[PDB]
């Protein structure tokens, strides 16, 4: 079934909690949960249609010049992206700055370019790069969301002004009245937030381990 | 099962060094103590029994036996996190540095002995770092049972719960002060003549930690340490001899601009963190020259950030830097064999 | 430089001993010790081969040889 | 127009020369991981009656002793690979682990700290 | 002068602790040592050929011919064959060479790093001196804690960590804490 | 010369002034004795008598099968009972081959080889008449005497080491076999110096025995090139390795032997050995043993025949006044738990500590705290606590990187050690793997070689077999 | 043969070229647009819009000091008689320089200072921007006549300005800057001041 791609992307095998890839933008654009969910939305868009042009295109690749083809099949693309959010969502473009331009070469782009849309159909292709962009927005919004709590208390903050007013619903507030741990927000809090997370996937893996036997 | 020699051994273990490095900081402890009053009493006790607990607690969720508990390993590091601290602290700031060292610097990393990084000063500076405004309130010395000192319970406001110091019970101390001064055009001389002396801040009548302040009982303690071979003087002799040299080779060159030499050494957690805290046997190197090296890096590091850094101390930061580069040390100067060169190959006779 | 091996099912045992070349199994088990190990060996009632095959006493030994006492 | 050329000679200057360097001269996770008890034969004192089939269907000189009624012993160089076992009509091999003994003894690993 | 520049680059505006540029072989790769440091050798030179490729490129065909949107594809682009190339002329003029440096080499064809640096050279404006200090500068940062994370990983190998964190987990927290420890150097260069 | 200075070393409590004040002792004739085959290094002896055999005080009762290795000869006059298994002086506790010699009581002498003269004949036929004696260097090490002695002369040795320096604790035998036998050693380290064509004779003593010191000096004080030397009260002194280095002032090459820096070393009770050989002909039947502890009634040293049971010596020795903890086999620091009071006395056996509970050390192991207290204290330069880590991961070809090669076993890693961590047993652990897998790919390759030689002779066998009957049946 | 493989690249970088053009062409007048509207954001906080009739951004004249150098002063004109002239100042700080927009008013009644760009430490010196506290309110009806070359400093100087609690560098580089603003507009009379 087709559908085995999407769900098994989510969690079996993570981009950035499995196969240890895409670890720049999750450490960097974290610092708030709307942050995250952006670089998550423009990844999986930027994803999919790679993959699909790479399966489209996948009886045309030369195999000793295959990585400077795709690339480009990449590199034009994420362009596109930055000029349609540069000139259309630019609160957000603002925020992100480089890492939106830094899709070319994230390694779970290339990774899933060349590992699986090259020995599979259009469609495989497709819901396997919005299973993997599924995992990485969750994985982003979680990370954001535990960082945004920590530093100031606020989940989800500014999302009107980001990803539009239709978005209002999504900010809520935890722990009112809290001037918040700085450290969160500092790089030092992103790599300790992301082992925790690791840690507490591997524990939680182990228990459901014990729970199917 | 059969049991393995050697069948003699000596009058040696963990406990009675941790104890003997407690005792040794017990006279600079109780010196800073009397000097701030309660408050200072309140914050020690505090971040000694919050570390104690959290051990205990961490002891418990690891599986580890609860015997590790009695060998002084918190305590101690709960000790110096105490003494490392601004004097009218508030409760809050010790038992976060605590539950951030004992906890994510120690116990995460396995427990005692397994730890790459120093946990007080990890402690210390992650609370500088998070909570800038509390870390940088020094209260001036109001000595207990002195009439102007406050009494028990307005103490225990001032340290639990959030009662304001008033005012004239905060000032500047020796190296932010000078920093200052000097950004407000003023040449590194007069500030030093009218703001400083020698003495007064050789016996510990400055304002600054709960145990940095005294830089006499803390030499007095270390040189207790060596001579008992707790510790080992490569470390704190290179450190001291290095801050010394090139604060005197800059005063030299530029005494307008540069201060060295007594006011470089007689300041900040120099002596303490040359003697007691950069002498971790964990996050140190074992060997000689390789303690040589750890000496000397800490000297120069604490030196450079301490002048043209944006600190006025950075003991913290070069003890963690070089027990981050500790490792390389450790495998690249090991001793020489017996019957073999530098090299590793077997002698030629 | 042969060996010589008794096969007692008690107690297999094999020994090496160097020899002068062109030498017989005769001299090569006098030499080797084997009797006064065990006094119950007769050099004359029991067999004797090489790698196997039933030999004579004064027959000559090359290097690397087995010499073995049987029942 | 004058830059999509410029693109195009680059682009050909680049795959003919990656052409040539191939004639003249996969995955991120994959290349970093390239970057990165015995038994000895036995022999009673009956079951064998020298037939012989045991040294003959052994490529290890293991067995000794050929005839009749000579109970052929077995040595330090078996291996326990069976060639023995099955050559016997009346089933003389008798396979066993390797018993302890003074030689053959080594420390035990420490419990824990 | 250059030779703070290059300090500051270094230590105050490391590409890994305050960047967050080639994290995923920095984290791969780090488990051993000579690894480590022969990928860093690698990122180092890759980096200085990159950044004075990028700039050549820049300031002599995409600005003058008007168009500079194009940038960041042509740029990867021309990266990826140097890298085939510093590759195969190395995987057979020198097959004893092929051991330091041509096997680490395909890791860093899309690093984030070789790509990040020129892009942000290319805002600052520099010239083609200031941009080779700039990526050679960014690759010695990432050579230097490349090198003392894999020792320390090494290390913590070879220790009782608890079977919950053993492995990457005790990496992450690990980098975190020797960020933090880098953090005294800001503001001195 | 004068005594240079060694790396590291410990200074345990000697415990050495409750023994070393009475005679040695005698021991009445035990009933039965129980040899093993094997109390040396190298390959072991096969016996020449059967059950039931009359043997003579000094016969040969087992001879060595190769070079390296030493006969047993019979402590005491007997009938011979069992050539079975017998136990082993090991903490393990299995047994070994050996014979069991059921003592008559005449203990009657046979007729022993006397030589003429030992200072006239080449130093050949002394190497072996000392090789037909059983001489197997009563120092711990046990290494046959002959096969050093012929090792030296090939080289040139510029000195003779007596390795009189005592150093383990509660052991005081070379103590009193230095006080009342000076004469006889003196002797033997002359007869030494002749096969050896050497230079001078060095014989050395800890400080700590000024007894011993002054009847050394007053033995040897006529002869010349002899000399007494006073080395430190340290620990790891007597090893070879350190007192060469403590005398001589050099460095024994990794990888090598004493005879390279032109210095051989022999124990205070192996000279008395070699002299009683050559002068007399007697053969190795009796040494001296130290029995000590808090357990034991009266501490002596005992005249001790080879195979008698450890529980003669005990009641010997007044008794067990007390209840014990470990039995141990030699000192303290090298001893062997043994398994019951009915292990023999084998040439190797130095003391018969019994130790009481309150001088065995309770210990309660810690993670370590890398104090580095044990790089200042090993002898050999190592670091042990790398070498424990690497142990204990399983990885031996890390741990010999560090050192792991060059330990001696001395056990001054846990003796200094704050969080008491069974340094000593983590490397013998690891050693004895090694040995398991050396072991391993030695017969490996030696029953691959033989099968490839007996396939190639089988093969050439029959093809020339098969030549030979194509040619008969053409001539048919 | 190598032709195909340098055809492909070629076709490659040629559609994507094309492509990305047509994206441009699309896209950069929206996005020349938005920068322009975040400057016009940005300069609102600080120019109440009743004030000027024309277009700031458009009649900027740059001046050049004794002191600061060159600035960029916009002016806020209604029907020709000057109203407001906004600038930027810059000075050190503590974590570095501090950069700050100054909306001086013709009559020299500061209406706004807003810090644009700053590097001081978080939580301990970072009330000077607006969406975290009053302070940077203060200036808001001072002038150089009724405030006099004594009171512009802060309360440890001998001034009337605020210091935040354990951070006074901070507040001393911005009330420096706004005096020297006011200083410079006194200064350039006529075009800066009507
Ligand atoms: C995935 C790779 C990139 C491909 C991107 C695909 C999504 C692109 C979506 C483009 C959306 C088109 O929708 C675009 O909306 C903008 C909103 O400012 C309109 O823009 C509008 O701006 C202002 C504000 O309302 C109006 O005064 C103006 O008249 C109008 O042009 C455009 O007229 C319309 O073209
Ligand atoms: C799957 C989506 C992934 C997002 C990234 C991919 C780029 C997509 C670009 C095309 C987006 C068009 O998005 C659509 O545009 C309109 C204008 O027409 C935007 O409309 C709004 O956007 C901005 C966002 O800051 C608001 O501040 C502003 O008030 C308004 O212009 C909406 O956000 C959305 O309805
Ligand atoms: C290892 C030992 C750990 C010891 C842990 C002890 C934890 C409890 C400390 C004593 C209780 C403090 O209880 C705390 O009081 C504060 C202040 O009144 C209140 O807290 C409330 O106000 C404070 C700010 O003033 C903010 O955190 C927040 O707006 C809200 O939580 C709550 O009541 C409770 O968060
Ligand atoms: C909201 C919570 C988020 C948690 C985020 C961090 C994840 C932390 C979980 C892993 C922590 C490891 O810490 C601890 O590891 C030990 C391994 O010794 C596990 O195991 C321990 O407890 C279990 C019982 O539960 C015992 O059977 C076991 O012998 C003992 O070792 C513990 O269950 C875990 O608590
Ligand atoms: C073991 C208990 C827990 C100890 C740790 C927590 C202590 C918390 C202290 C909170 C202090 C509240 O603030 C403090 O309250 C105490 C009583 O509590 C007041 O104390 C008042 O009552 C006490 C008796 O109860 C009188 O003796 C005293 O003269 C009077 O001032 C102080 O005037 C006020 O400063
Ligand atoms: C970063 C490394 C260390 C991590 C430490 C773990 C976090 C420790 C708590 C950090 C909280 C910071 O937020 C801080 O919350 C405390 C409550 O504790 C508030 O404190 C408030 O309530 C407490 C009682 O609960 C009163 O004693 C205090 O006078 C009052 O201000 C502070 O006003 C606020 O600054
Ligand atoms: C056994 C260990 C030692 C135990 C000693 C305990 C007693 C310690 C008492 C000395 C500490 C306080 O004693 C003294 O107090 C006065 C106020 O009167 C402080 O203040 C004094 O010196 C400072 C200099 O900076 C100035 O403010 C001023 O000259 C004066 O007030 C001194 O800095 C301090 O030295
Ligand atoms: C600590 C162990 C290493 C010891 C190494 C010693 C090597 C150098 C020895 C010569 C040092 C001379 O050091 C010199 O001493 C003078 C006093 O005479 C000190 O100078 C001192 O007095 C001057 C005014 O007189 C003050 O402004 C100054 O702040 C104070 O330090 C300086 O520190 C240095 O200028
Ligand atoms: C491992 C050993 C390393 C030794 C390092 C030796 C090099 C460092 C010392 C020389 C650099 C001195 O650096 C000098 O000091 C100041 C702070 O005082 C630095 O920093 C200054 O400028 C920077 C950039 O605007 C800002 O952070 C701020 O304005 C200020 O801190 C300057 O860049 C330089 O003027
Ligand atoms: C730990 C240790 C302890 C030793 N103790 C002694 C000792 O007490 N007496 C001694 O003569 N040799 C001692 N030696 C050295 C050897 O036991 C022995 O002298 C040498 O290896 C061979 O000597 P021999 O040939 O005389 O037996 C010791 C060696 C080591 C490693
Ligand atoms: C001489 C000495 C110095 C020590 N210094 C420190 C220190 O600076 N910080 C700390 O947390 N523990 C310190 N300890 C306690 C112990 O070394 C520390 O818990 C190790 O990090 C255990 O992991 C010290 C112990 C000794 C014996
Ligand atoms: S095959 Fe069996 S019966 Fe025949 S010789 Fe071998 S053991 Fe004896
Ligand atoms: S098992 Fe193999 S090696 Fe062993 S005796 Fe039988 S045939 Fe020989
Ligand atoms: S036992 Fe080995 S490692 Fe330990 S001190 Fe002795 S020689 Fe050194
Ligand atoms: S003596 Fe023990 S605690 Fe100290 S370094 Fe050696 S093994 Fe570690
Ligand atoms: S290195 Fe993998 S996404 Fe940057």
């Amino acid at each position: 079934v087709p559908w085995q791609y999407f769900t098994s992307a989510l969690w079996q095998y993570n981009v950035a909690l499995v196969q240890m890839l895409a670890l720049c933008p999750t450490l960097a654009v974290t610092t708030t949960a709307t942050n995250g969910l952006g670089m998550g939305l423009a990844t999986t868009l930027v994803l999919v249609m790679t993959n699909a042009l790479i399966s489209s295109m996948r009886h045309t690749i030369s195999p000793e010049v295959r990585n400077p083809v795709m690339i480009g099949v990449i590199a034009g693309v994420v362009t596109l992206t930055d000029m349609a959010m540069n000139a259309w969502m630019h609160e957000l473009y603002k925020v992100l700055g480089l890492f939106i331009a830094l899709i070319v070469t994230n390694c779970a782009v290339l990774g899933r370019a060349e590992s699986f849309c090259l020995r599979n159909p259009v469609i495989p292709s497709i819901l396997d790069g919005a299973g993997m962009g599924a995992g990485f927005t969750a994985v982003l919004v979680v990370i954001g969301g535990i960082r945004e709590i920590l530093g100031s208390g606020t989940l989800f903050s500014q999302a009107s002004s980001l990803l539009g007013s239709h978005f209002k619903w999504m900010e809520i507030t935890v722990i009112p009245d809290f001037q918040g741990i700085l450290l969160a927000i500092l790089p030092p809090g992103a790599f300790i937030v992301l082992g925790f997370l690791l840690a507490a996937k591997r524990v939680i893996d182990r228990k459901r381990a014990e729970r199917r036997q | 099962s059969v049991a393995a020699g050697p069948f003699a051994h000596d009058r040696s273990s963990v406990n009675r060094i941790m104890l003997d490095v407690c005792l040794a900081l017990t006279p600079a402890t109780l010196f800073g103590l009397v000097m701030f009053g309660w408050p200072a009493i309140n914050l020690w006790l505090v971040t000694c029994v919050s570390a104690l607990a959290i051990e205990a607690a961490c002891l418990r969720l690891l599986g580890q036996p609860m015997r590790r508990l009695l060998d002084g390993s918190a305590l101690l590091t709960g000790w110096l996190l105490a003494i490392s601290l601004p004097p009218w602290a508030p409760w809050w700031i010790g038992v976060g540095g605590s539950l951030f060292a004992i906890g994510i610097g120690k116990q995460l990393y396995g427990g005692i002995g397994q730890n790459p990084f120093n946990p007080a000063m990890l402690a210390r500076v992650a609370l500088l770092i998070a909570f800038p405004l509390q870390m940088t309130t020094w209260a001036l010395p109001h000595p207990l049972f002195s009439s102007s000192a406050p009494g028990f319970f307005d103490s225990l406001a001032i340290t639990f719960a959030g009662a304001p110091l008033a005012d004239g019970m905060t000032g500047a101390t020796a190296l932010g002060n000078l920093k200052t001064e000097l950004t407000l055009n003023r040449t590194a001389q007069e500030i030093l003549e009218g703001g400083f002396s020698t003495i007064s801040a050789l016996f510990g009548s400055t304002p600054g930690s709960l145990g940095e302040t005294s830089e006499l009982l803390l030499l007095v303690g270390g040189v207790w340490l060596v001579l008992r071979r707790i510790i080992h003087w490569e470390i704190p002799v290179a450190i001291l001899a290095s801050v010394f040299v090139m604060a005197t080779l800059a005063y030299l060159i530029n005494p307008e601009r540069y201060a060295g030499g007594l006011y470089q050494l007689t300041s900040g957690g120099l002596i303490l963190c040359a003697f007691f805290i950069a002498t971790d046997p964990v996050t140190s190197p074992i060997s000689r020259v390789g303690r040589l090296i750890f000496g000397v890096g800490c000297g120069v590091l604490i030196y450079v950030i301490r002048t043209w850094g944006s600190f006025p101390e950075a003991a913290a930061f070069a003890v963690l830097f070089m027990n981050a580069l500790t490792p390389l040390i450790d495998r690249y100067w090991r001793p020489r064999a017996y019957g073999r060169n530098v090299r590793g190959k077997p002698l030629v006779a | 430089r042969v060996s010589v091996v008794y096969a007692d099912p008690a107690k297999p045992l094999q020994l090496s001993c160097k020899v002068e070349d062109g030498c017989s199994v005769e001299q090569a088990i006098q030499q080797s010790g084997v009797l006064r190990c065990c006094p119950d060996i007769d050099l004359k009632k029991q067999k004797v081969g090489v790698f196997g095959k039933f030999v004579k006493l004064d027959s000559p030994l090359k290097d690397g040889d087995r010499i073995e006492i049987y029942q | 127009i004058e830059a999509t050329l410029a693109l195009t000679v680059m682009g050909v200057l680049l795959g003919c020369g990656l052409g040539l360097a191939a004639r003249k001269f996969g995955g991120v996770g994959l290349a970093e991981k390239l970057a990165a008890a015995p038994m000895l034969a036995r022999v009673e004192a009956s079951q064998c009656i020298g037939c012989t089939r045991c040294y003959r269907a052994c490529p290890t000189d293991a067995i000794v002793g050929a005839s009749g009624q000579v109970h052929v012993v077995l040595e330090d160089a078996c291996t326990g690979c069976g060639k023995c076992r099955d050559a016997c009509p009346e089933d003389c091999v008798l396979l066993i682990p390797q018993e302890q003994t003074l030689d053959t003894w080594r420390w035990d690993k420490p419990a824990a700290a | 002068e250059y030779v703070l520049f290059l300090l500051g680059t270094v230590l105050v505006h490391n590409v890994v602790l305050v960047g967050f540029l080639g994290l995923c072989p920095f984290m791969g790769v780090s488990s051993k040592l000579d690894p480590s440091i022969g990928l860093a050798v690698a990122t180092t030179l890759v980096m200085g050929l990159g950044g004075a490729s990028s700039w050549l490129l820049e300031h002599y065909v995409l600005l003058p011919l008007g168009i500079g949107f194009i940038r960041i594809l042509a740029y990867i682009v021309v990266i990826a064959g140097m890298v085939q190339l510093i590759e195969m002329i190395i995987r057979k003029a020198s097959p004893s060479l092929y051991r330091s440096l041509g096997i680490y080499l395909p890791l860093i064809t899309t690093n984030c790093a070789v790509l990040g640096v020129p892009l942000l050279s290319v805002r600052e404006g520099h010239d083609l001196t200031m941009a080779v200090l700039f990526g050679l500068g960014s690759g010695l940062g990432f050579s230097l804690i490349m090198i003392i994370f894999a020792g320390l990983r090494e290390r913590l190998a070879l220790a009782n960590v608890p079977a919950a964190f053993s492995g990457p987990p005790i990496a992450f927290v690990t980098a975190g804490l020797l960020a933090l420890a880098f953090m005294g150097f800001g503001g001195l260069i | 010369f004068n005594l240079s200075s060694i790396r590291g070393g410990v200074h345990p409590a000697a415990h050495k002034d409750l023994s070393a004040a009475l005679p040695i002792g005698s021991l009445p004739l035990p009933p039965r004795l129980y040899l093993p085959l094997r109390q040396h290094a190298g390959a072991e002896a096969l016996p020449m008598v059967a059950v039931g055999d009359k043997v003579l005080k000094g016969q040969l009762l087992a001879f060595p099968p190769t070079e390296v290795s030493a006969p047993v000869h019979a402590p005491t006059s007997g009938r011979i009972v069992a050539i079975g298994p017998v136990p082993a002086p090991h903490p393990s506790g299995l047994t070994t081959t050996g014979i069991v010699l059921e003592s008559d009581g005449e203990d009657r002498w046979i007729d022993l080889d006397v030589s003429t003269d030992p200072f006239a004949e080449d130093p050949l036929v002394l190497a072996d008449r000392v090789a037909k004696a059983g001489i197997v260097g009563l120092g711990g090490a046990i290494f046959p005497a002959a096969v050093k002695l012929k090792q030296g002369t090939r080289h040139e040795i510029k000195t003779v080491l007596v390795n009189g320096s005592e150093c383990e604790p509660y052991l005081t035998c070379d103590d009193r076999i230095m006080r009342e036998r000076a004469e006889a050693i003196v002797d033997g380290a002359r007869l030494i110096q002749h096969i050896l064509r050497a230079y001078s004779v060095v014989i050395a003593i800890e400080d700590n025995k000024p007894e011993a010191l002054a009847a050394m000096r007053a033995a040897a004080e006529h002869f010349g090139a002899i000399e007494v030397m006073a080395v430190p009260a340290l620990y790891p002194m007597g090893s070879a390795k350190q007192l060469i280095q403590a005398v001589t002032g050099r460095e024994v090459p990794a990888g090598g032997r004493s005879t390279d820096v032109g210095v051989l070393v022999h124990n205070a009770g192996t000279v008395y050995a070699i002299q009683q050989a050559l002068r007399f002909g007697r053969p190795l039947i009796s040494r001296v043993v130290t029995v000590s502890g808090a357990c034991v009634k009266t501490p002596q040293n005992l005249d001790v025949l080879i195979g008698t049971p450890v529980q003669a010596l005990i009641d010997a020795c007044g008794g067990l006044s007390g209840d014990p903890q470990q039995l141990l086999l030699g000192g303290p620091m090298m001893g062997a738990v043994l398994p019951s009071t009915e292990v023999p006395v084998i040439k190797g056996a130095t003391g018969l500590l019994a130790l009481a509970r309150h001088e065995l050390p309770n210990k309660d192991p810690a993670p370590c705290i890398r104090c580095a207290s044990c790089v200042d204290a090993c002898p050999m330069g190592l670091t042990p606590l790398d070498m424990a880590l690497y142990a204990r991961a399983d990885d031996y070809d890390g741990a010999s990187e560090y050192g792991l090669r060059d330990c001696i076993l001395c056990g001054c890693c846990s003796y200094v050690c704050p969080s008491h961590i069974p340094l000593v047993h983590y490397f013998q652990y690891a050693k004895g793997q090694q040995d398991e897998r050396r072991s391993a790919a030695r017969k490996s390759d030696y029953i691959k070689r033989q099968t490839e030689v007996r396939a190639a002779r089988l093969a050439e066998e029959e093809a020339a077999k098969a030549a030979a009957k194509a040619a008969k049946e053409a001539a048919k | 043969m190598v032709a195909y493989q340098g055809l492909s690249l070629g076709l490659v970088c040629a559609v994507v070229a094309l492509l990305l053009l047509t994206g441009n062409i699309m896209t950069h007048g929206t996005i020349a647009e938005q920068q322009m509207q975040d400057r016009l954001a940005t300069l609102r906080e600080v120019l109440p819009q009743s004030l000027y009739d024309n277009n700031p951004l458009a009649d900027s004249f740059k001046v050049q000091d004794a002191e600061l150098g060159e600035v960029e002063v916009l002016p806020a004109r209604l029907q020709g008689k000057l109203t407001a002239v906004v600038f930027q100042g810059r000075n050190i700080g503590y974590g570095g320089p501090i950069e700050q927009m100054m909306s001086v008013d013709a009559q020299g009644k500061i209406l706004g200072v807003r810090v644009l760009t700053h590097k001081e430490t978080p939580g301990l010196a970072d009330k000077i921007e607006a969406s975290r506290s009053d302070w940077i309110k203060v200036f808001d009806g001072l002038s150089l006549e009724n405030t006099a070359l004594d009171k512009w400093k802060v309360k440890k100087d001998g001034g009337q300005f605020d210091q935040f609690a354990g951070a006074t560098i901070t507040p001393r580089a911005v009330v420096k800057t706004v005096l020297q603003g006011l200083q410079f507009q006194a200064r350039h009379a006529e075009q800066l001041k009507a």
